[PDB]
């Protein structure tokens, strides 16, 4: 056996750890830094670049750059900062002994996964690497192989439906809207009732408000007039000046984009109509075992009450005698991790690695022949 | 403002 | 075929821990004796370093030798430096204070070499050795910045900046690989 | 390896040394007096002007005149035999072998930068030099390298936020009220008692009696109605031809005006809001180590029981979760000289010189450049 | 992306 | 100063 590094790095958050663990070994916002102000105490050490963790904490006086946007990598300098910073200073091992299986959204362009095999191989000499898709990874976390993975990252949403193991790849259905969006989202609606995030070190903070108080509601239409009628849902979250705020309507009124993206002003269908779409354009003789066995993923499916509503709104799009059931585990987010570290794991894993000497003859284009 | 500039 | 060893020890020569304290053609301060022959160890540093690099084994014959590998090990923390400037102007500056900058002697954490490295017996040695690596990284880097540089562009040459990912013996005075 | 000279050279008094120590060599007044009566006895020695220490010695018969004002020079002939004394006289060192680290209020008129750097390279010929703010030389003697500095000397008032080393230009704060102008307000409300002061001899007086029995209140109505109500707080002090006068009330009638300047007819706000301001003009997510890292600094700030109550001005301003802290060495007085040697003994320092070579090649606008 | 959207 | 303030 060997010991093959597993790195999600999706949007977002990136969480890196080793095949044949439970949890990954680090998990730190994929986020760049750079400092916007002149350096007038000379003899402190200073640093041009602040990656992942210390990017956080020193938000204060940096432009957080996102090196990913919507699944696909935009800048690639800031990308290779991200995974040396992954290797060399969290896992702290040397990549040029070790495999590496990443994970790629559905549906990208294909410039994507080769400039990302090219980096892999030509900076960091991995002697192979691997690039699966994130839902599948997800559907071999949850111990299946028969279901419709409904993953919602922080900057892509995908489904895609498997059953016995044969992806059907015409019904694989994929949306831009996820957790960045949703932030947005509330950072504009934040203003009506007075408070104003407006740069991207604040960002963070508007994050982290929607990830501790946002939840999703089962009748949004009863909590609309509910909230609006009674102070019983207000919450109050201080900021890390001593300042408190208190927000009510907005606490469902961010996740609710989910739902029904008009409010973010696009054109396509809600997370639980486009899996009801996926699943509808799947063959009939298999839809019963996909609504039974839907499964959720990503953080952003990690709002209180997400579950039921997703349940109560296929419910409604589904004939009234198939079971539907949302198999949503408490480890969601982790899930496209785990789903990887049992892959890379196995015993015919190793003969579907891309070996160093593969590209070292075929260059980038190996990966469409040799990865899905 | 209350939270975020001043306003 | 043996890798390229330096032939500069005397039997005369001091030692600090267990390193030759070779004289040095240079105008900063430090311990070491001013050289009056046109090649010190610097020099032999720089002359030996672009092919030191591609070997894989390299047998510590003497106390020159340990020296040396300490100046080759630390010539690739000047081009990581120098790769990134624009102007020889700037270069020197950068150079400095690299320099200044205080690098893990014998017997600390993050040396590479601790144990074939003999770190100092007492306070006194402790300070020399301080002293002597301070004004071995500096003249080093003072005689690299005028041959990374070239006047045609004024800007590091191509040549000199491909010898970044390698790394003498794997081994470096920075961080592993950071 | 040679010293490098440290000139403070505030308004009000001159702190002159040498890098590396830890106290100024020579202070004196930066004053300059002339006679203004005609001598009629000879063979006793008659100079055109005094400097220094020497005439605060014969001030009766000398007219006393400021070169530096609210720390701009406006004078720059006196200002020119300033810096002669400090040189020649006061630490007995020729110019040419020293570099010299001058230091200037922020937000001043750039032609005073320009005017120093050229009288010091072409009059005395120094090998190179530097200029620096007051606050970030407070900062560097605080041992700190985050915080805010309030500096308050004798002629200007300025607050500088810093962190991680990256002061922020857009949030520094400078206001005119300073230690000349409380000593002119004590000039005025002396005169209800009836002690009449109106020479510039007298000021010097003026300013003992100030700096000698002048305290902040901590209840500044609560004092008032004290002393009204009896007489506990009145103080006696020796004119130096042999009366006494007695103050109660405006001990701290006096310090108060850095707190409500509208007894000096302002209309900007106190010192404690002026901090409070320079904090709020900062990103949200340093605000709070700059309100537990704030410090003092300048003569004027050297008063009793100032601390004490910038501290609960700031805590009724702060929001009640917030930590404050007002760091107040005993030797702020001289601290930001302190800073100056610990930034020039710097080894990380030599390559921040103005050259005579750089200055030959790039006229004096190289010190808005070469200096922060 | 590079048409639609913008990454 | 020259405009505004003495100095
Ligand atoms: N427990 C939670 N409750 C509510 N929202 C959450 C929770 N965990 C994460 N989120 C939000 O979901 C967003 C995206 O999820 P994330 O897991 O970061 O995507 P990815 O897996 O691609 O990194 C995050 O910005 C976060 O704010
Ligand atoms: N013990 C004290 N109490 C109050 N004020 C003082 C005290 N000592 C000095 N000062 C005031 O400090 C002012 C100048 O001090 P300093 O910090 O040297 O300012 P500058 O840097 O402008 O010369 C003077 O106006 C003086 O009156
Ligand atoms: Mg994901
Ligand atoms: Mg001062």
């Amino acid at each position: 056996d060997i010991a093959a590094l597993v790195v999600d790095n999706g949007s977002g958050m990136c969480k890196a750890g080793f095949a044949g663990d439970d949890a990954p070994r680090a998990v730190f916002p994929s986020i760049v830094g750079r400092p916007r102000h002149q350096g007038v105490m000379v003899g402190m050490g200073q640093k041009d670049s602040y990656v992942g963790d210390e990017a956080q904490s020193k938000r204060g006086i940096l432009t957080l750059k996102y090196p990913i946007e919507h699944g696909i990598v935009t800048n690639w300098d800031d990308m290779e900062k991200i995974w040396h910073h992954t290797f060399y200073n969290e896992l702290r091992v040397a990549p040029e002994e070790h495999p590496v299986l990443l994970t790629e959204a559905p549906l990208n362009p294909k410039a994507n996964r080769e400039k990302m095999t090219q980096i892999m191989f030509e900076t960091f000499n991995t002697p192979a690497m691997y690039v699966a898709i994130q839902a599948v990874l997800s559907l071999y976390a949850s111990g299946r192989t028969t279901g419709i993975v409904m993953d919602s990252g922080d900057g892509v949403t995908h489904t895609v439906p498997i059953y016995e193991g044969y992806a059907l790849p015409h019904a694989i259905l994929r949306l831009d809207l996820a957790g960045r969006d949703l932030t947005d989202y509330l950072m504009k609606i934040l203003t009506e009732r007075g408070y104003s995030f407006t740069t991207t070190a604040e960002r963070e903070i508007v994050r982290d408000i929607k990830e501790k108080l946002c939840y999703v509601a089962l009748d949004f239409e009863q909590e609309m007039a509910t909230a609006a009628s009674s102070s019983s849902l207000e919450k109050s979250y201080e900021l890390p000046d001593g300042q408190v705020i208190t927000i009510g309507n907005e606490r469902f009124r961010c996740p609710e984009a989910l739902f029904q993206p008009s409010f973010l002003g696009m054109e396509s269908c809600g997370i639980h109509e486009t899996t009801f779409n996926s699943i509808m354009k799947c063959d009939v003789d298999i839809r019963k075992d996909l609504y039974a066995n839907t499964v959720l993923s990503g953080g952003t499916t990690m709002y209180p009450g997400i579950a039921d509503r997703m349940q109560k709104e296929i419910t409604a799009l589904a004939p009234s005698t198939m079971k539907i059931k949302i198999i949503a585990p408490p480890e969601r987010k982790y899930s496209v991790w785990i789903g990887g570290s049992i892959l890379a794991s196995l015993s015919t894993f190793q003969q579907m690695w891309i070996s160093k000497q593969e590209y070292d003859e075929s260059g980038p284009s190996i990966v469409h022949r040799k990865c899905f | 403002w209350x939270a975020x500039c001043p306003a | 075929m043996p890798a390229y060893h330096s032939s500069l020890m005397d039997p005369d020569t001091k030692l600090i821990g267990n390193m030759a304290l070779l004289p040095i053609r240079s105008q900063f301060k430090g311990p070491a004796p001013r050289e009056t022959k046109d090649t010190d160890i610097v020099d032999e540093a720089i002359y030996y370093f672009k092919a030191n690099v591609f070997f894989k084994n390299y047998e510590i014959k003497n106390e020159a030798d340990r020296t040396l590998i300490y100046i080759t090990l630390y010539i690739s923390e000047c081009l990581k430096k120098l790769q990134k400037c624009n102007s020889k102007s700037q270069g020197e500056k950068e150079m400095y204070t690299l320099g200044i900058t205080n690098f893990p002697i014998p017997g600390e954490p993050g040396f590479p070499l601790n144990a074939i490295y003999a770190k100092p017996a007492n306070k006194q040695e402790d300070e020399v050795m301080r002293a002597y690596l301070q004004q071995l990284r500096q003249e080093t880097g003072l005689r690299l910045c005028e041959k990374v540089f070239d006047p045609q562009n004024d800007k590091p040459s191509k040549w000199w900046t491909c010898f970044v990912k390698r790394q003498f013996m794997n081994k470096s005075l920075s961080g592993p690989g950071q």
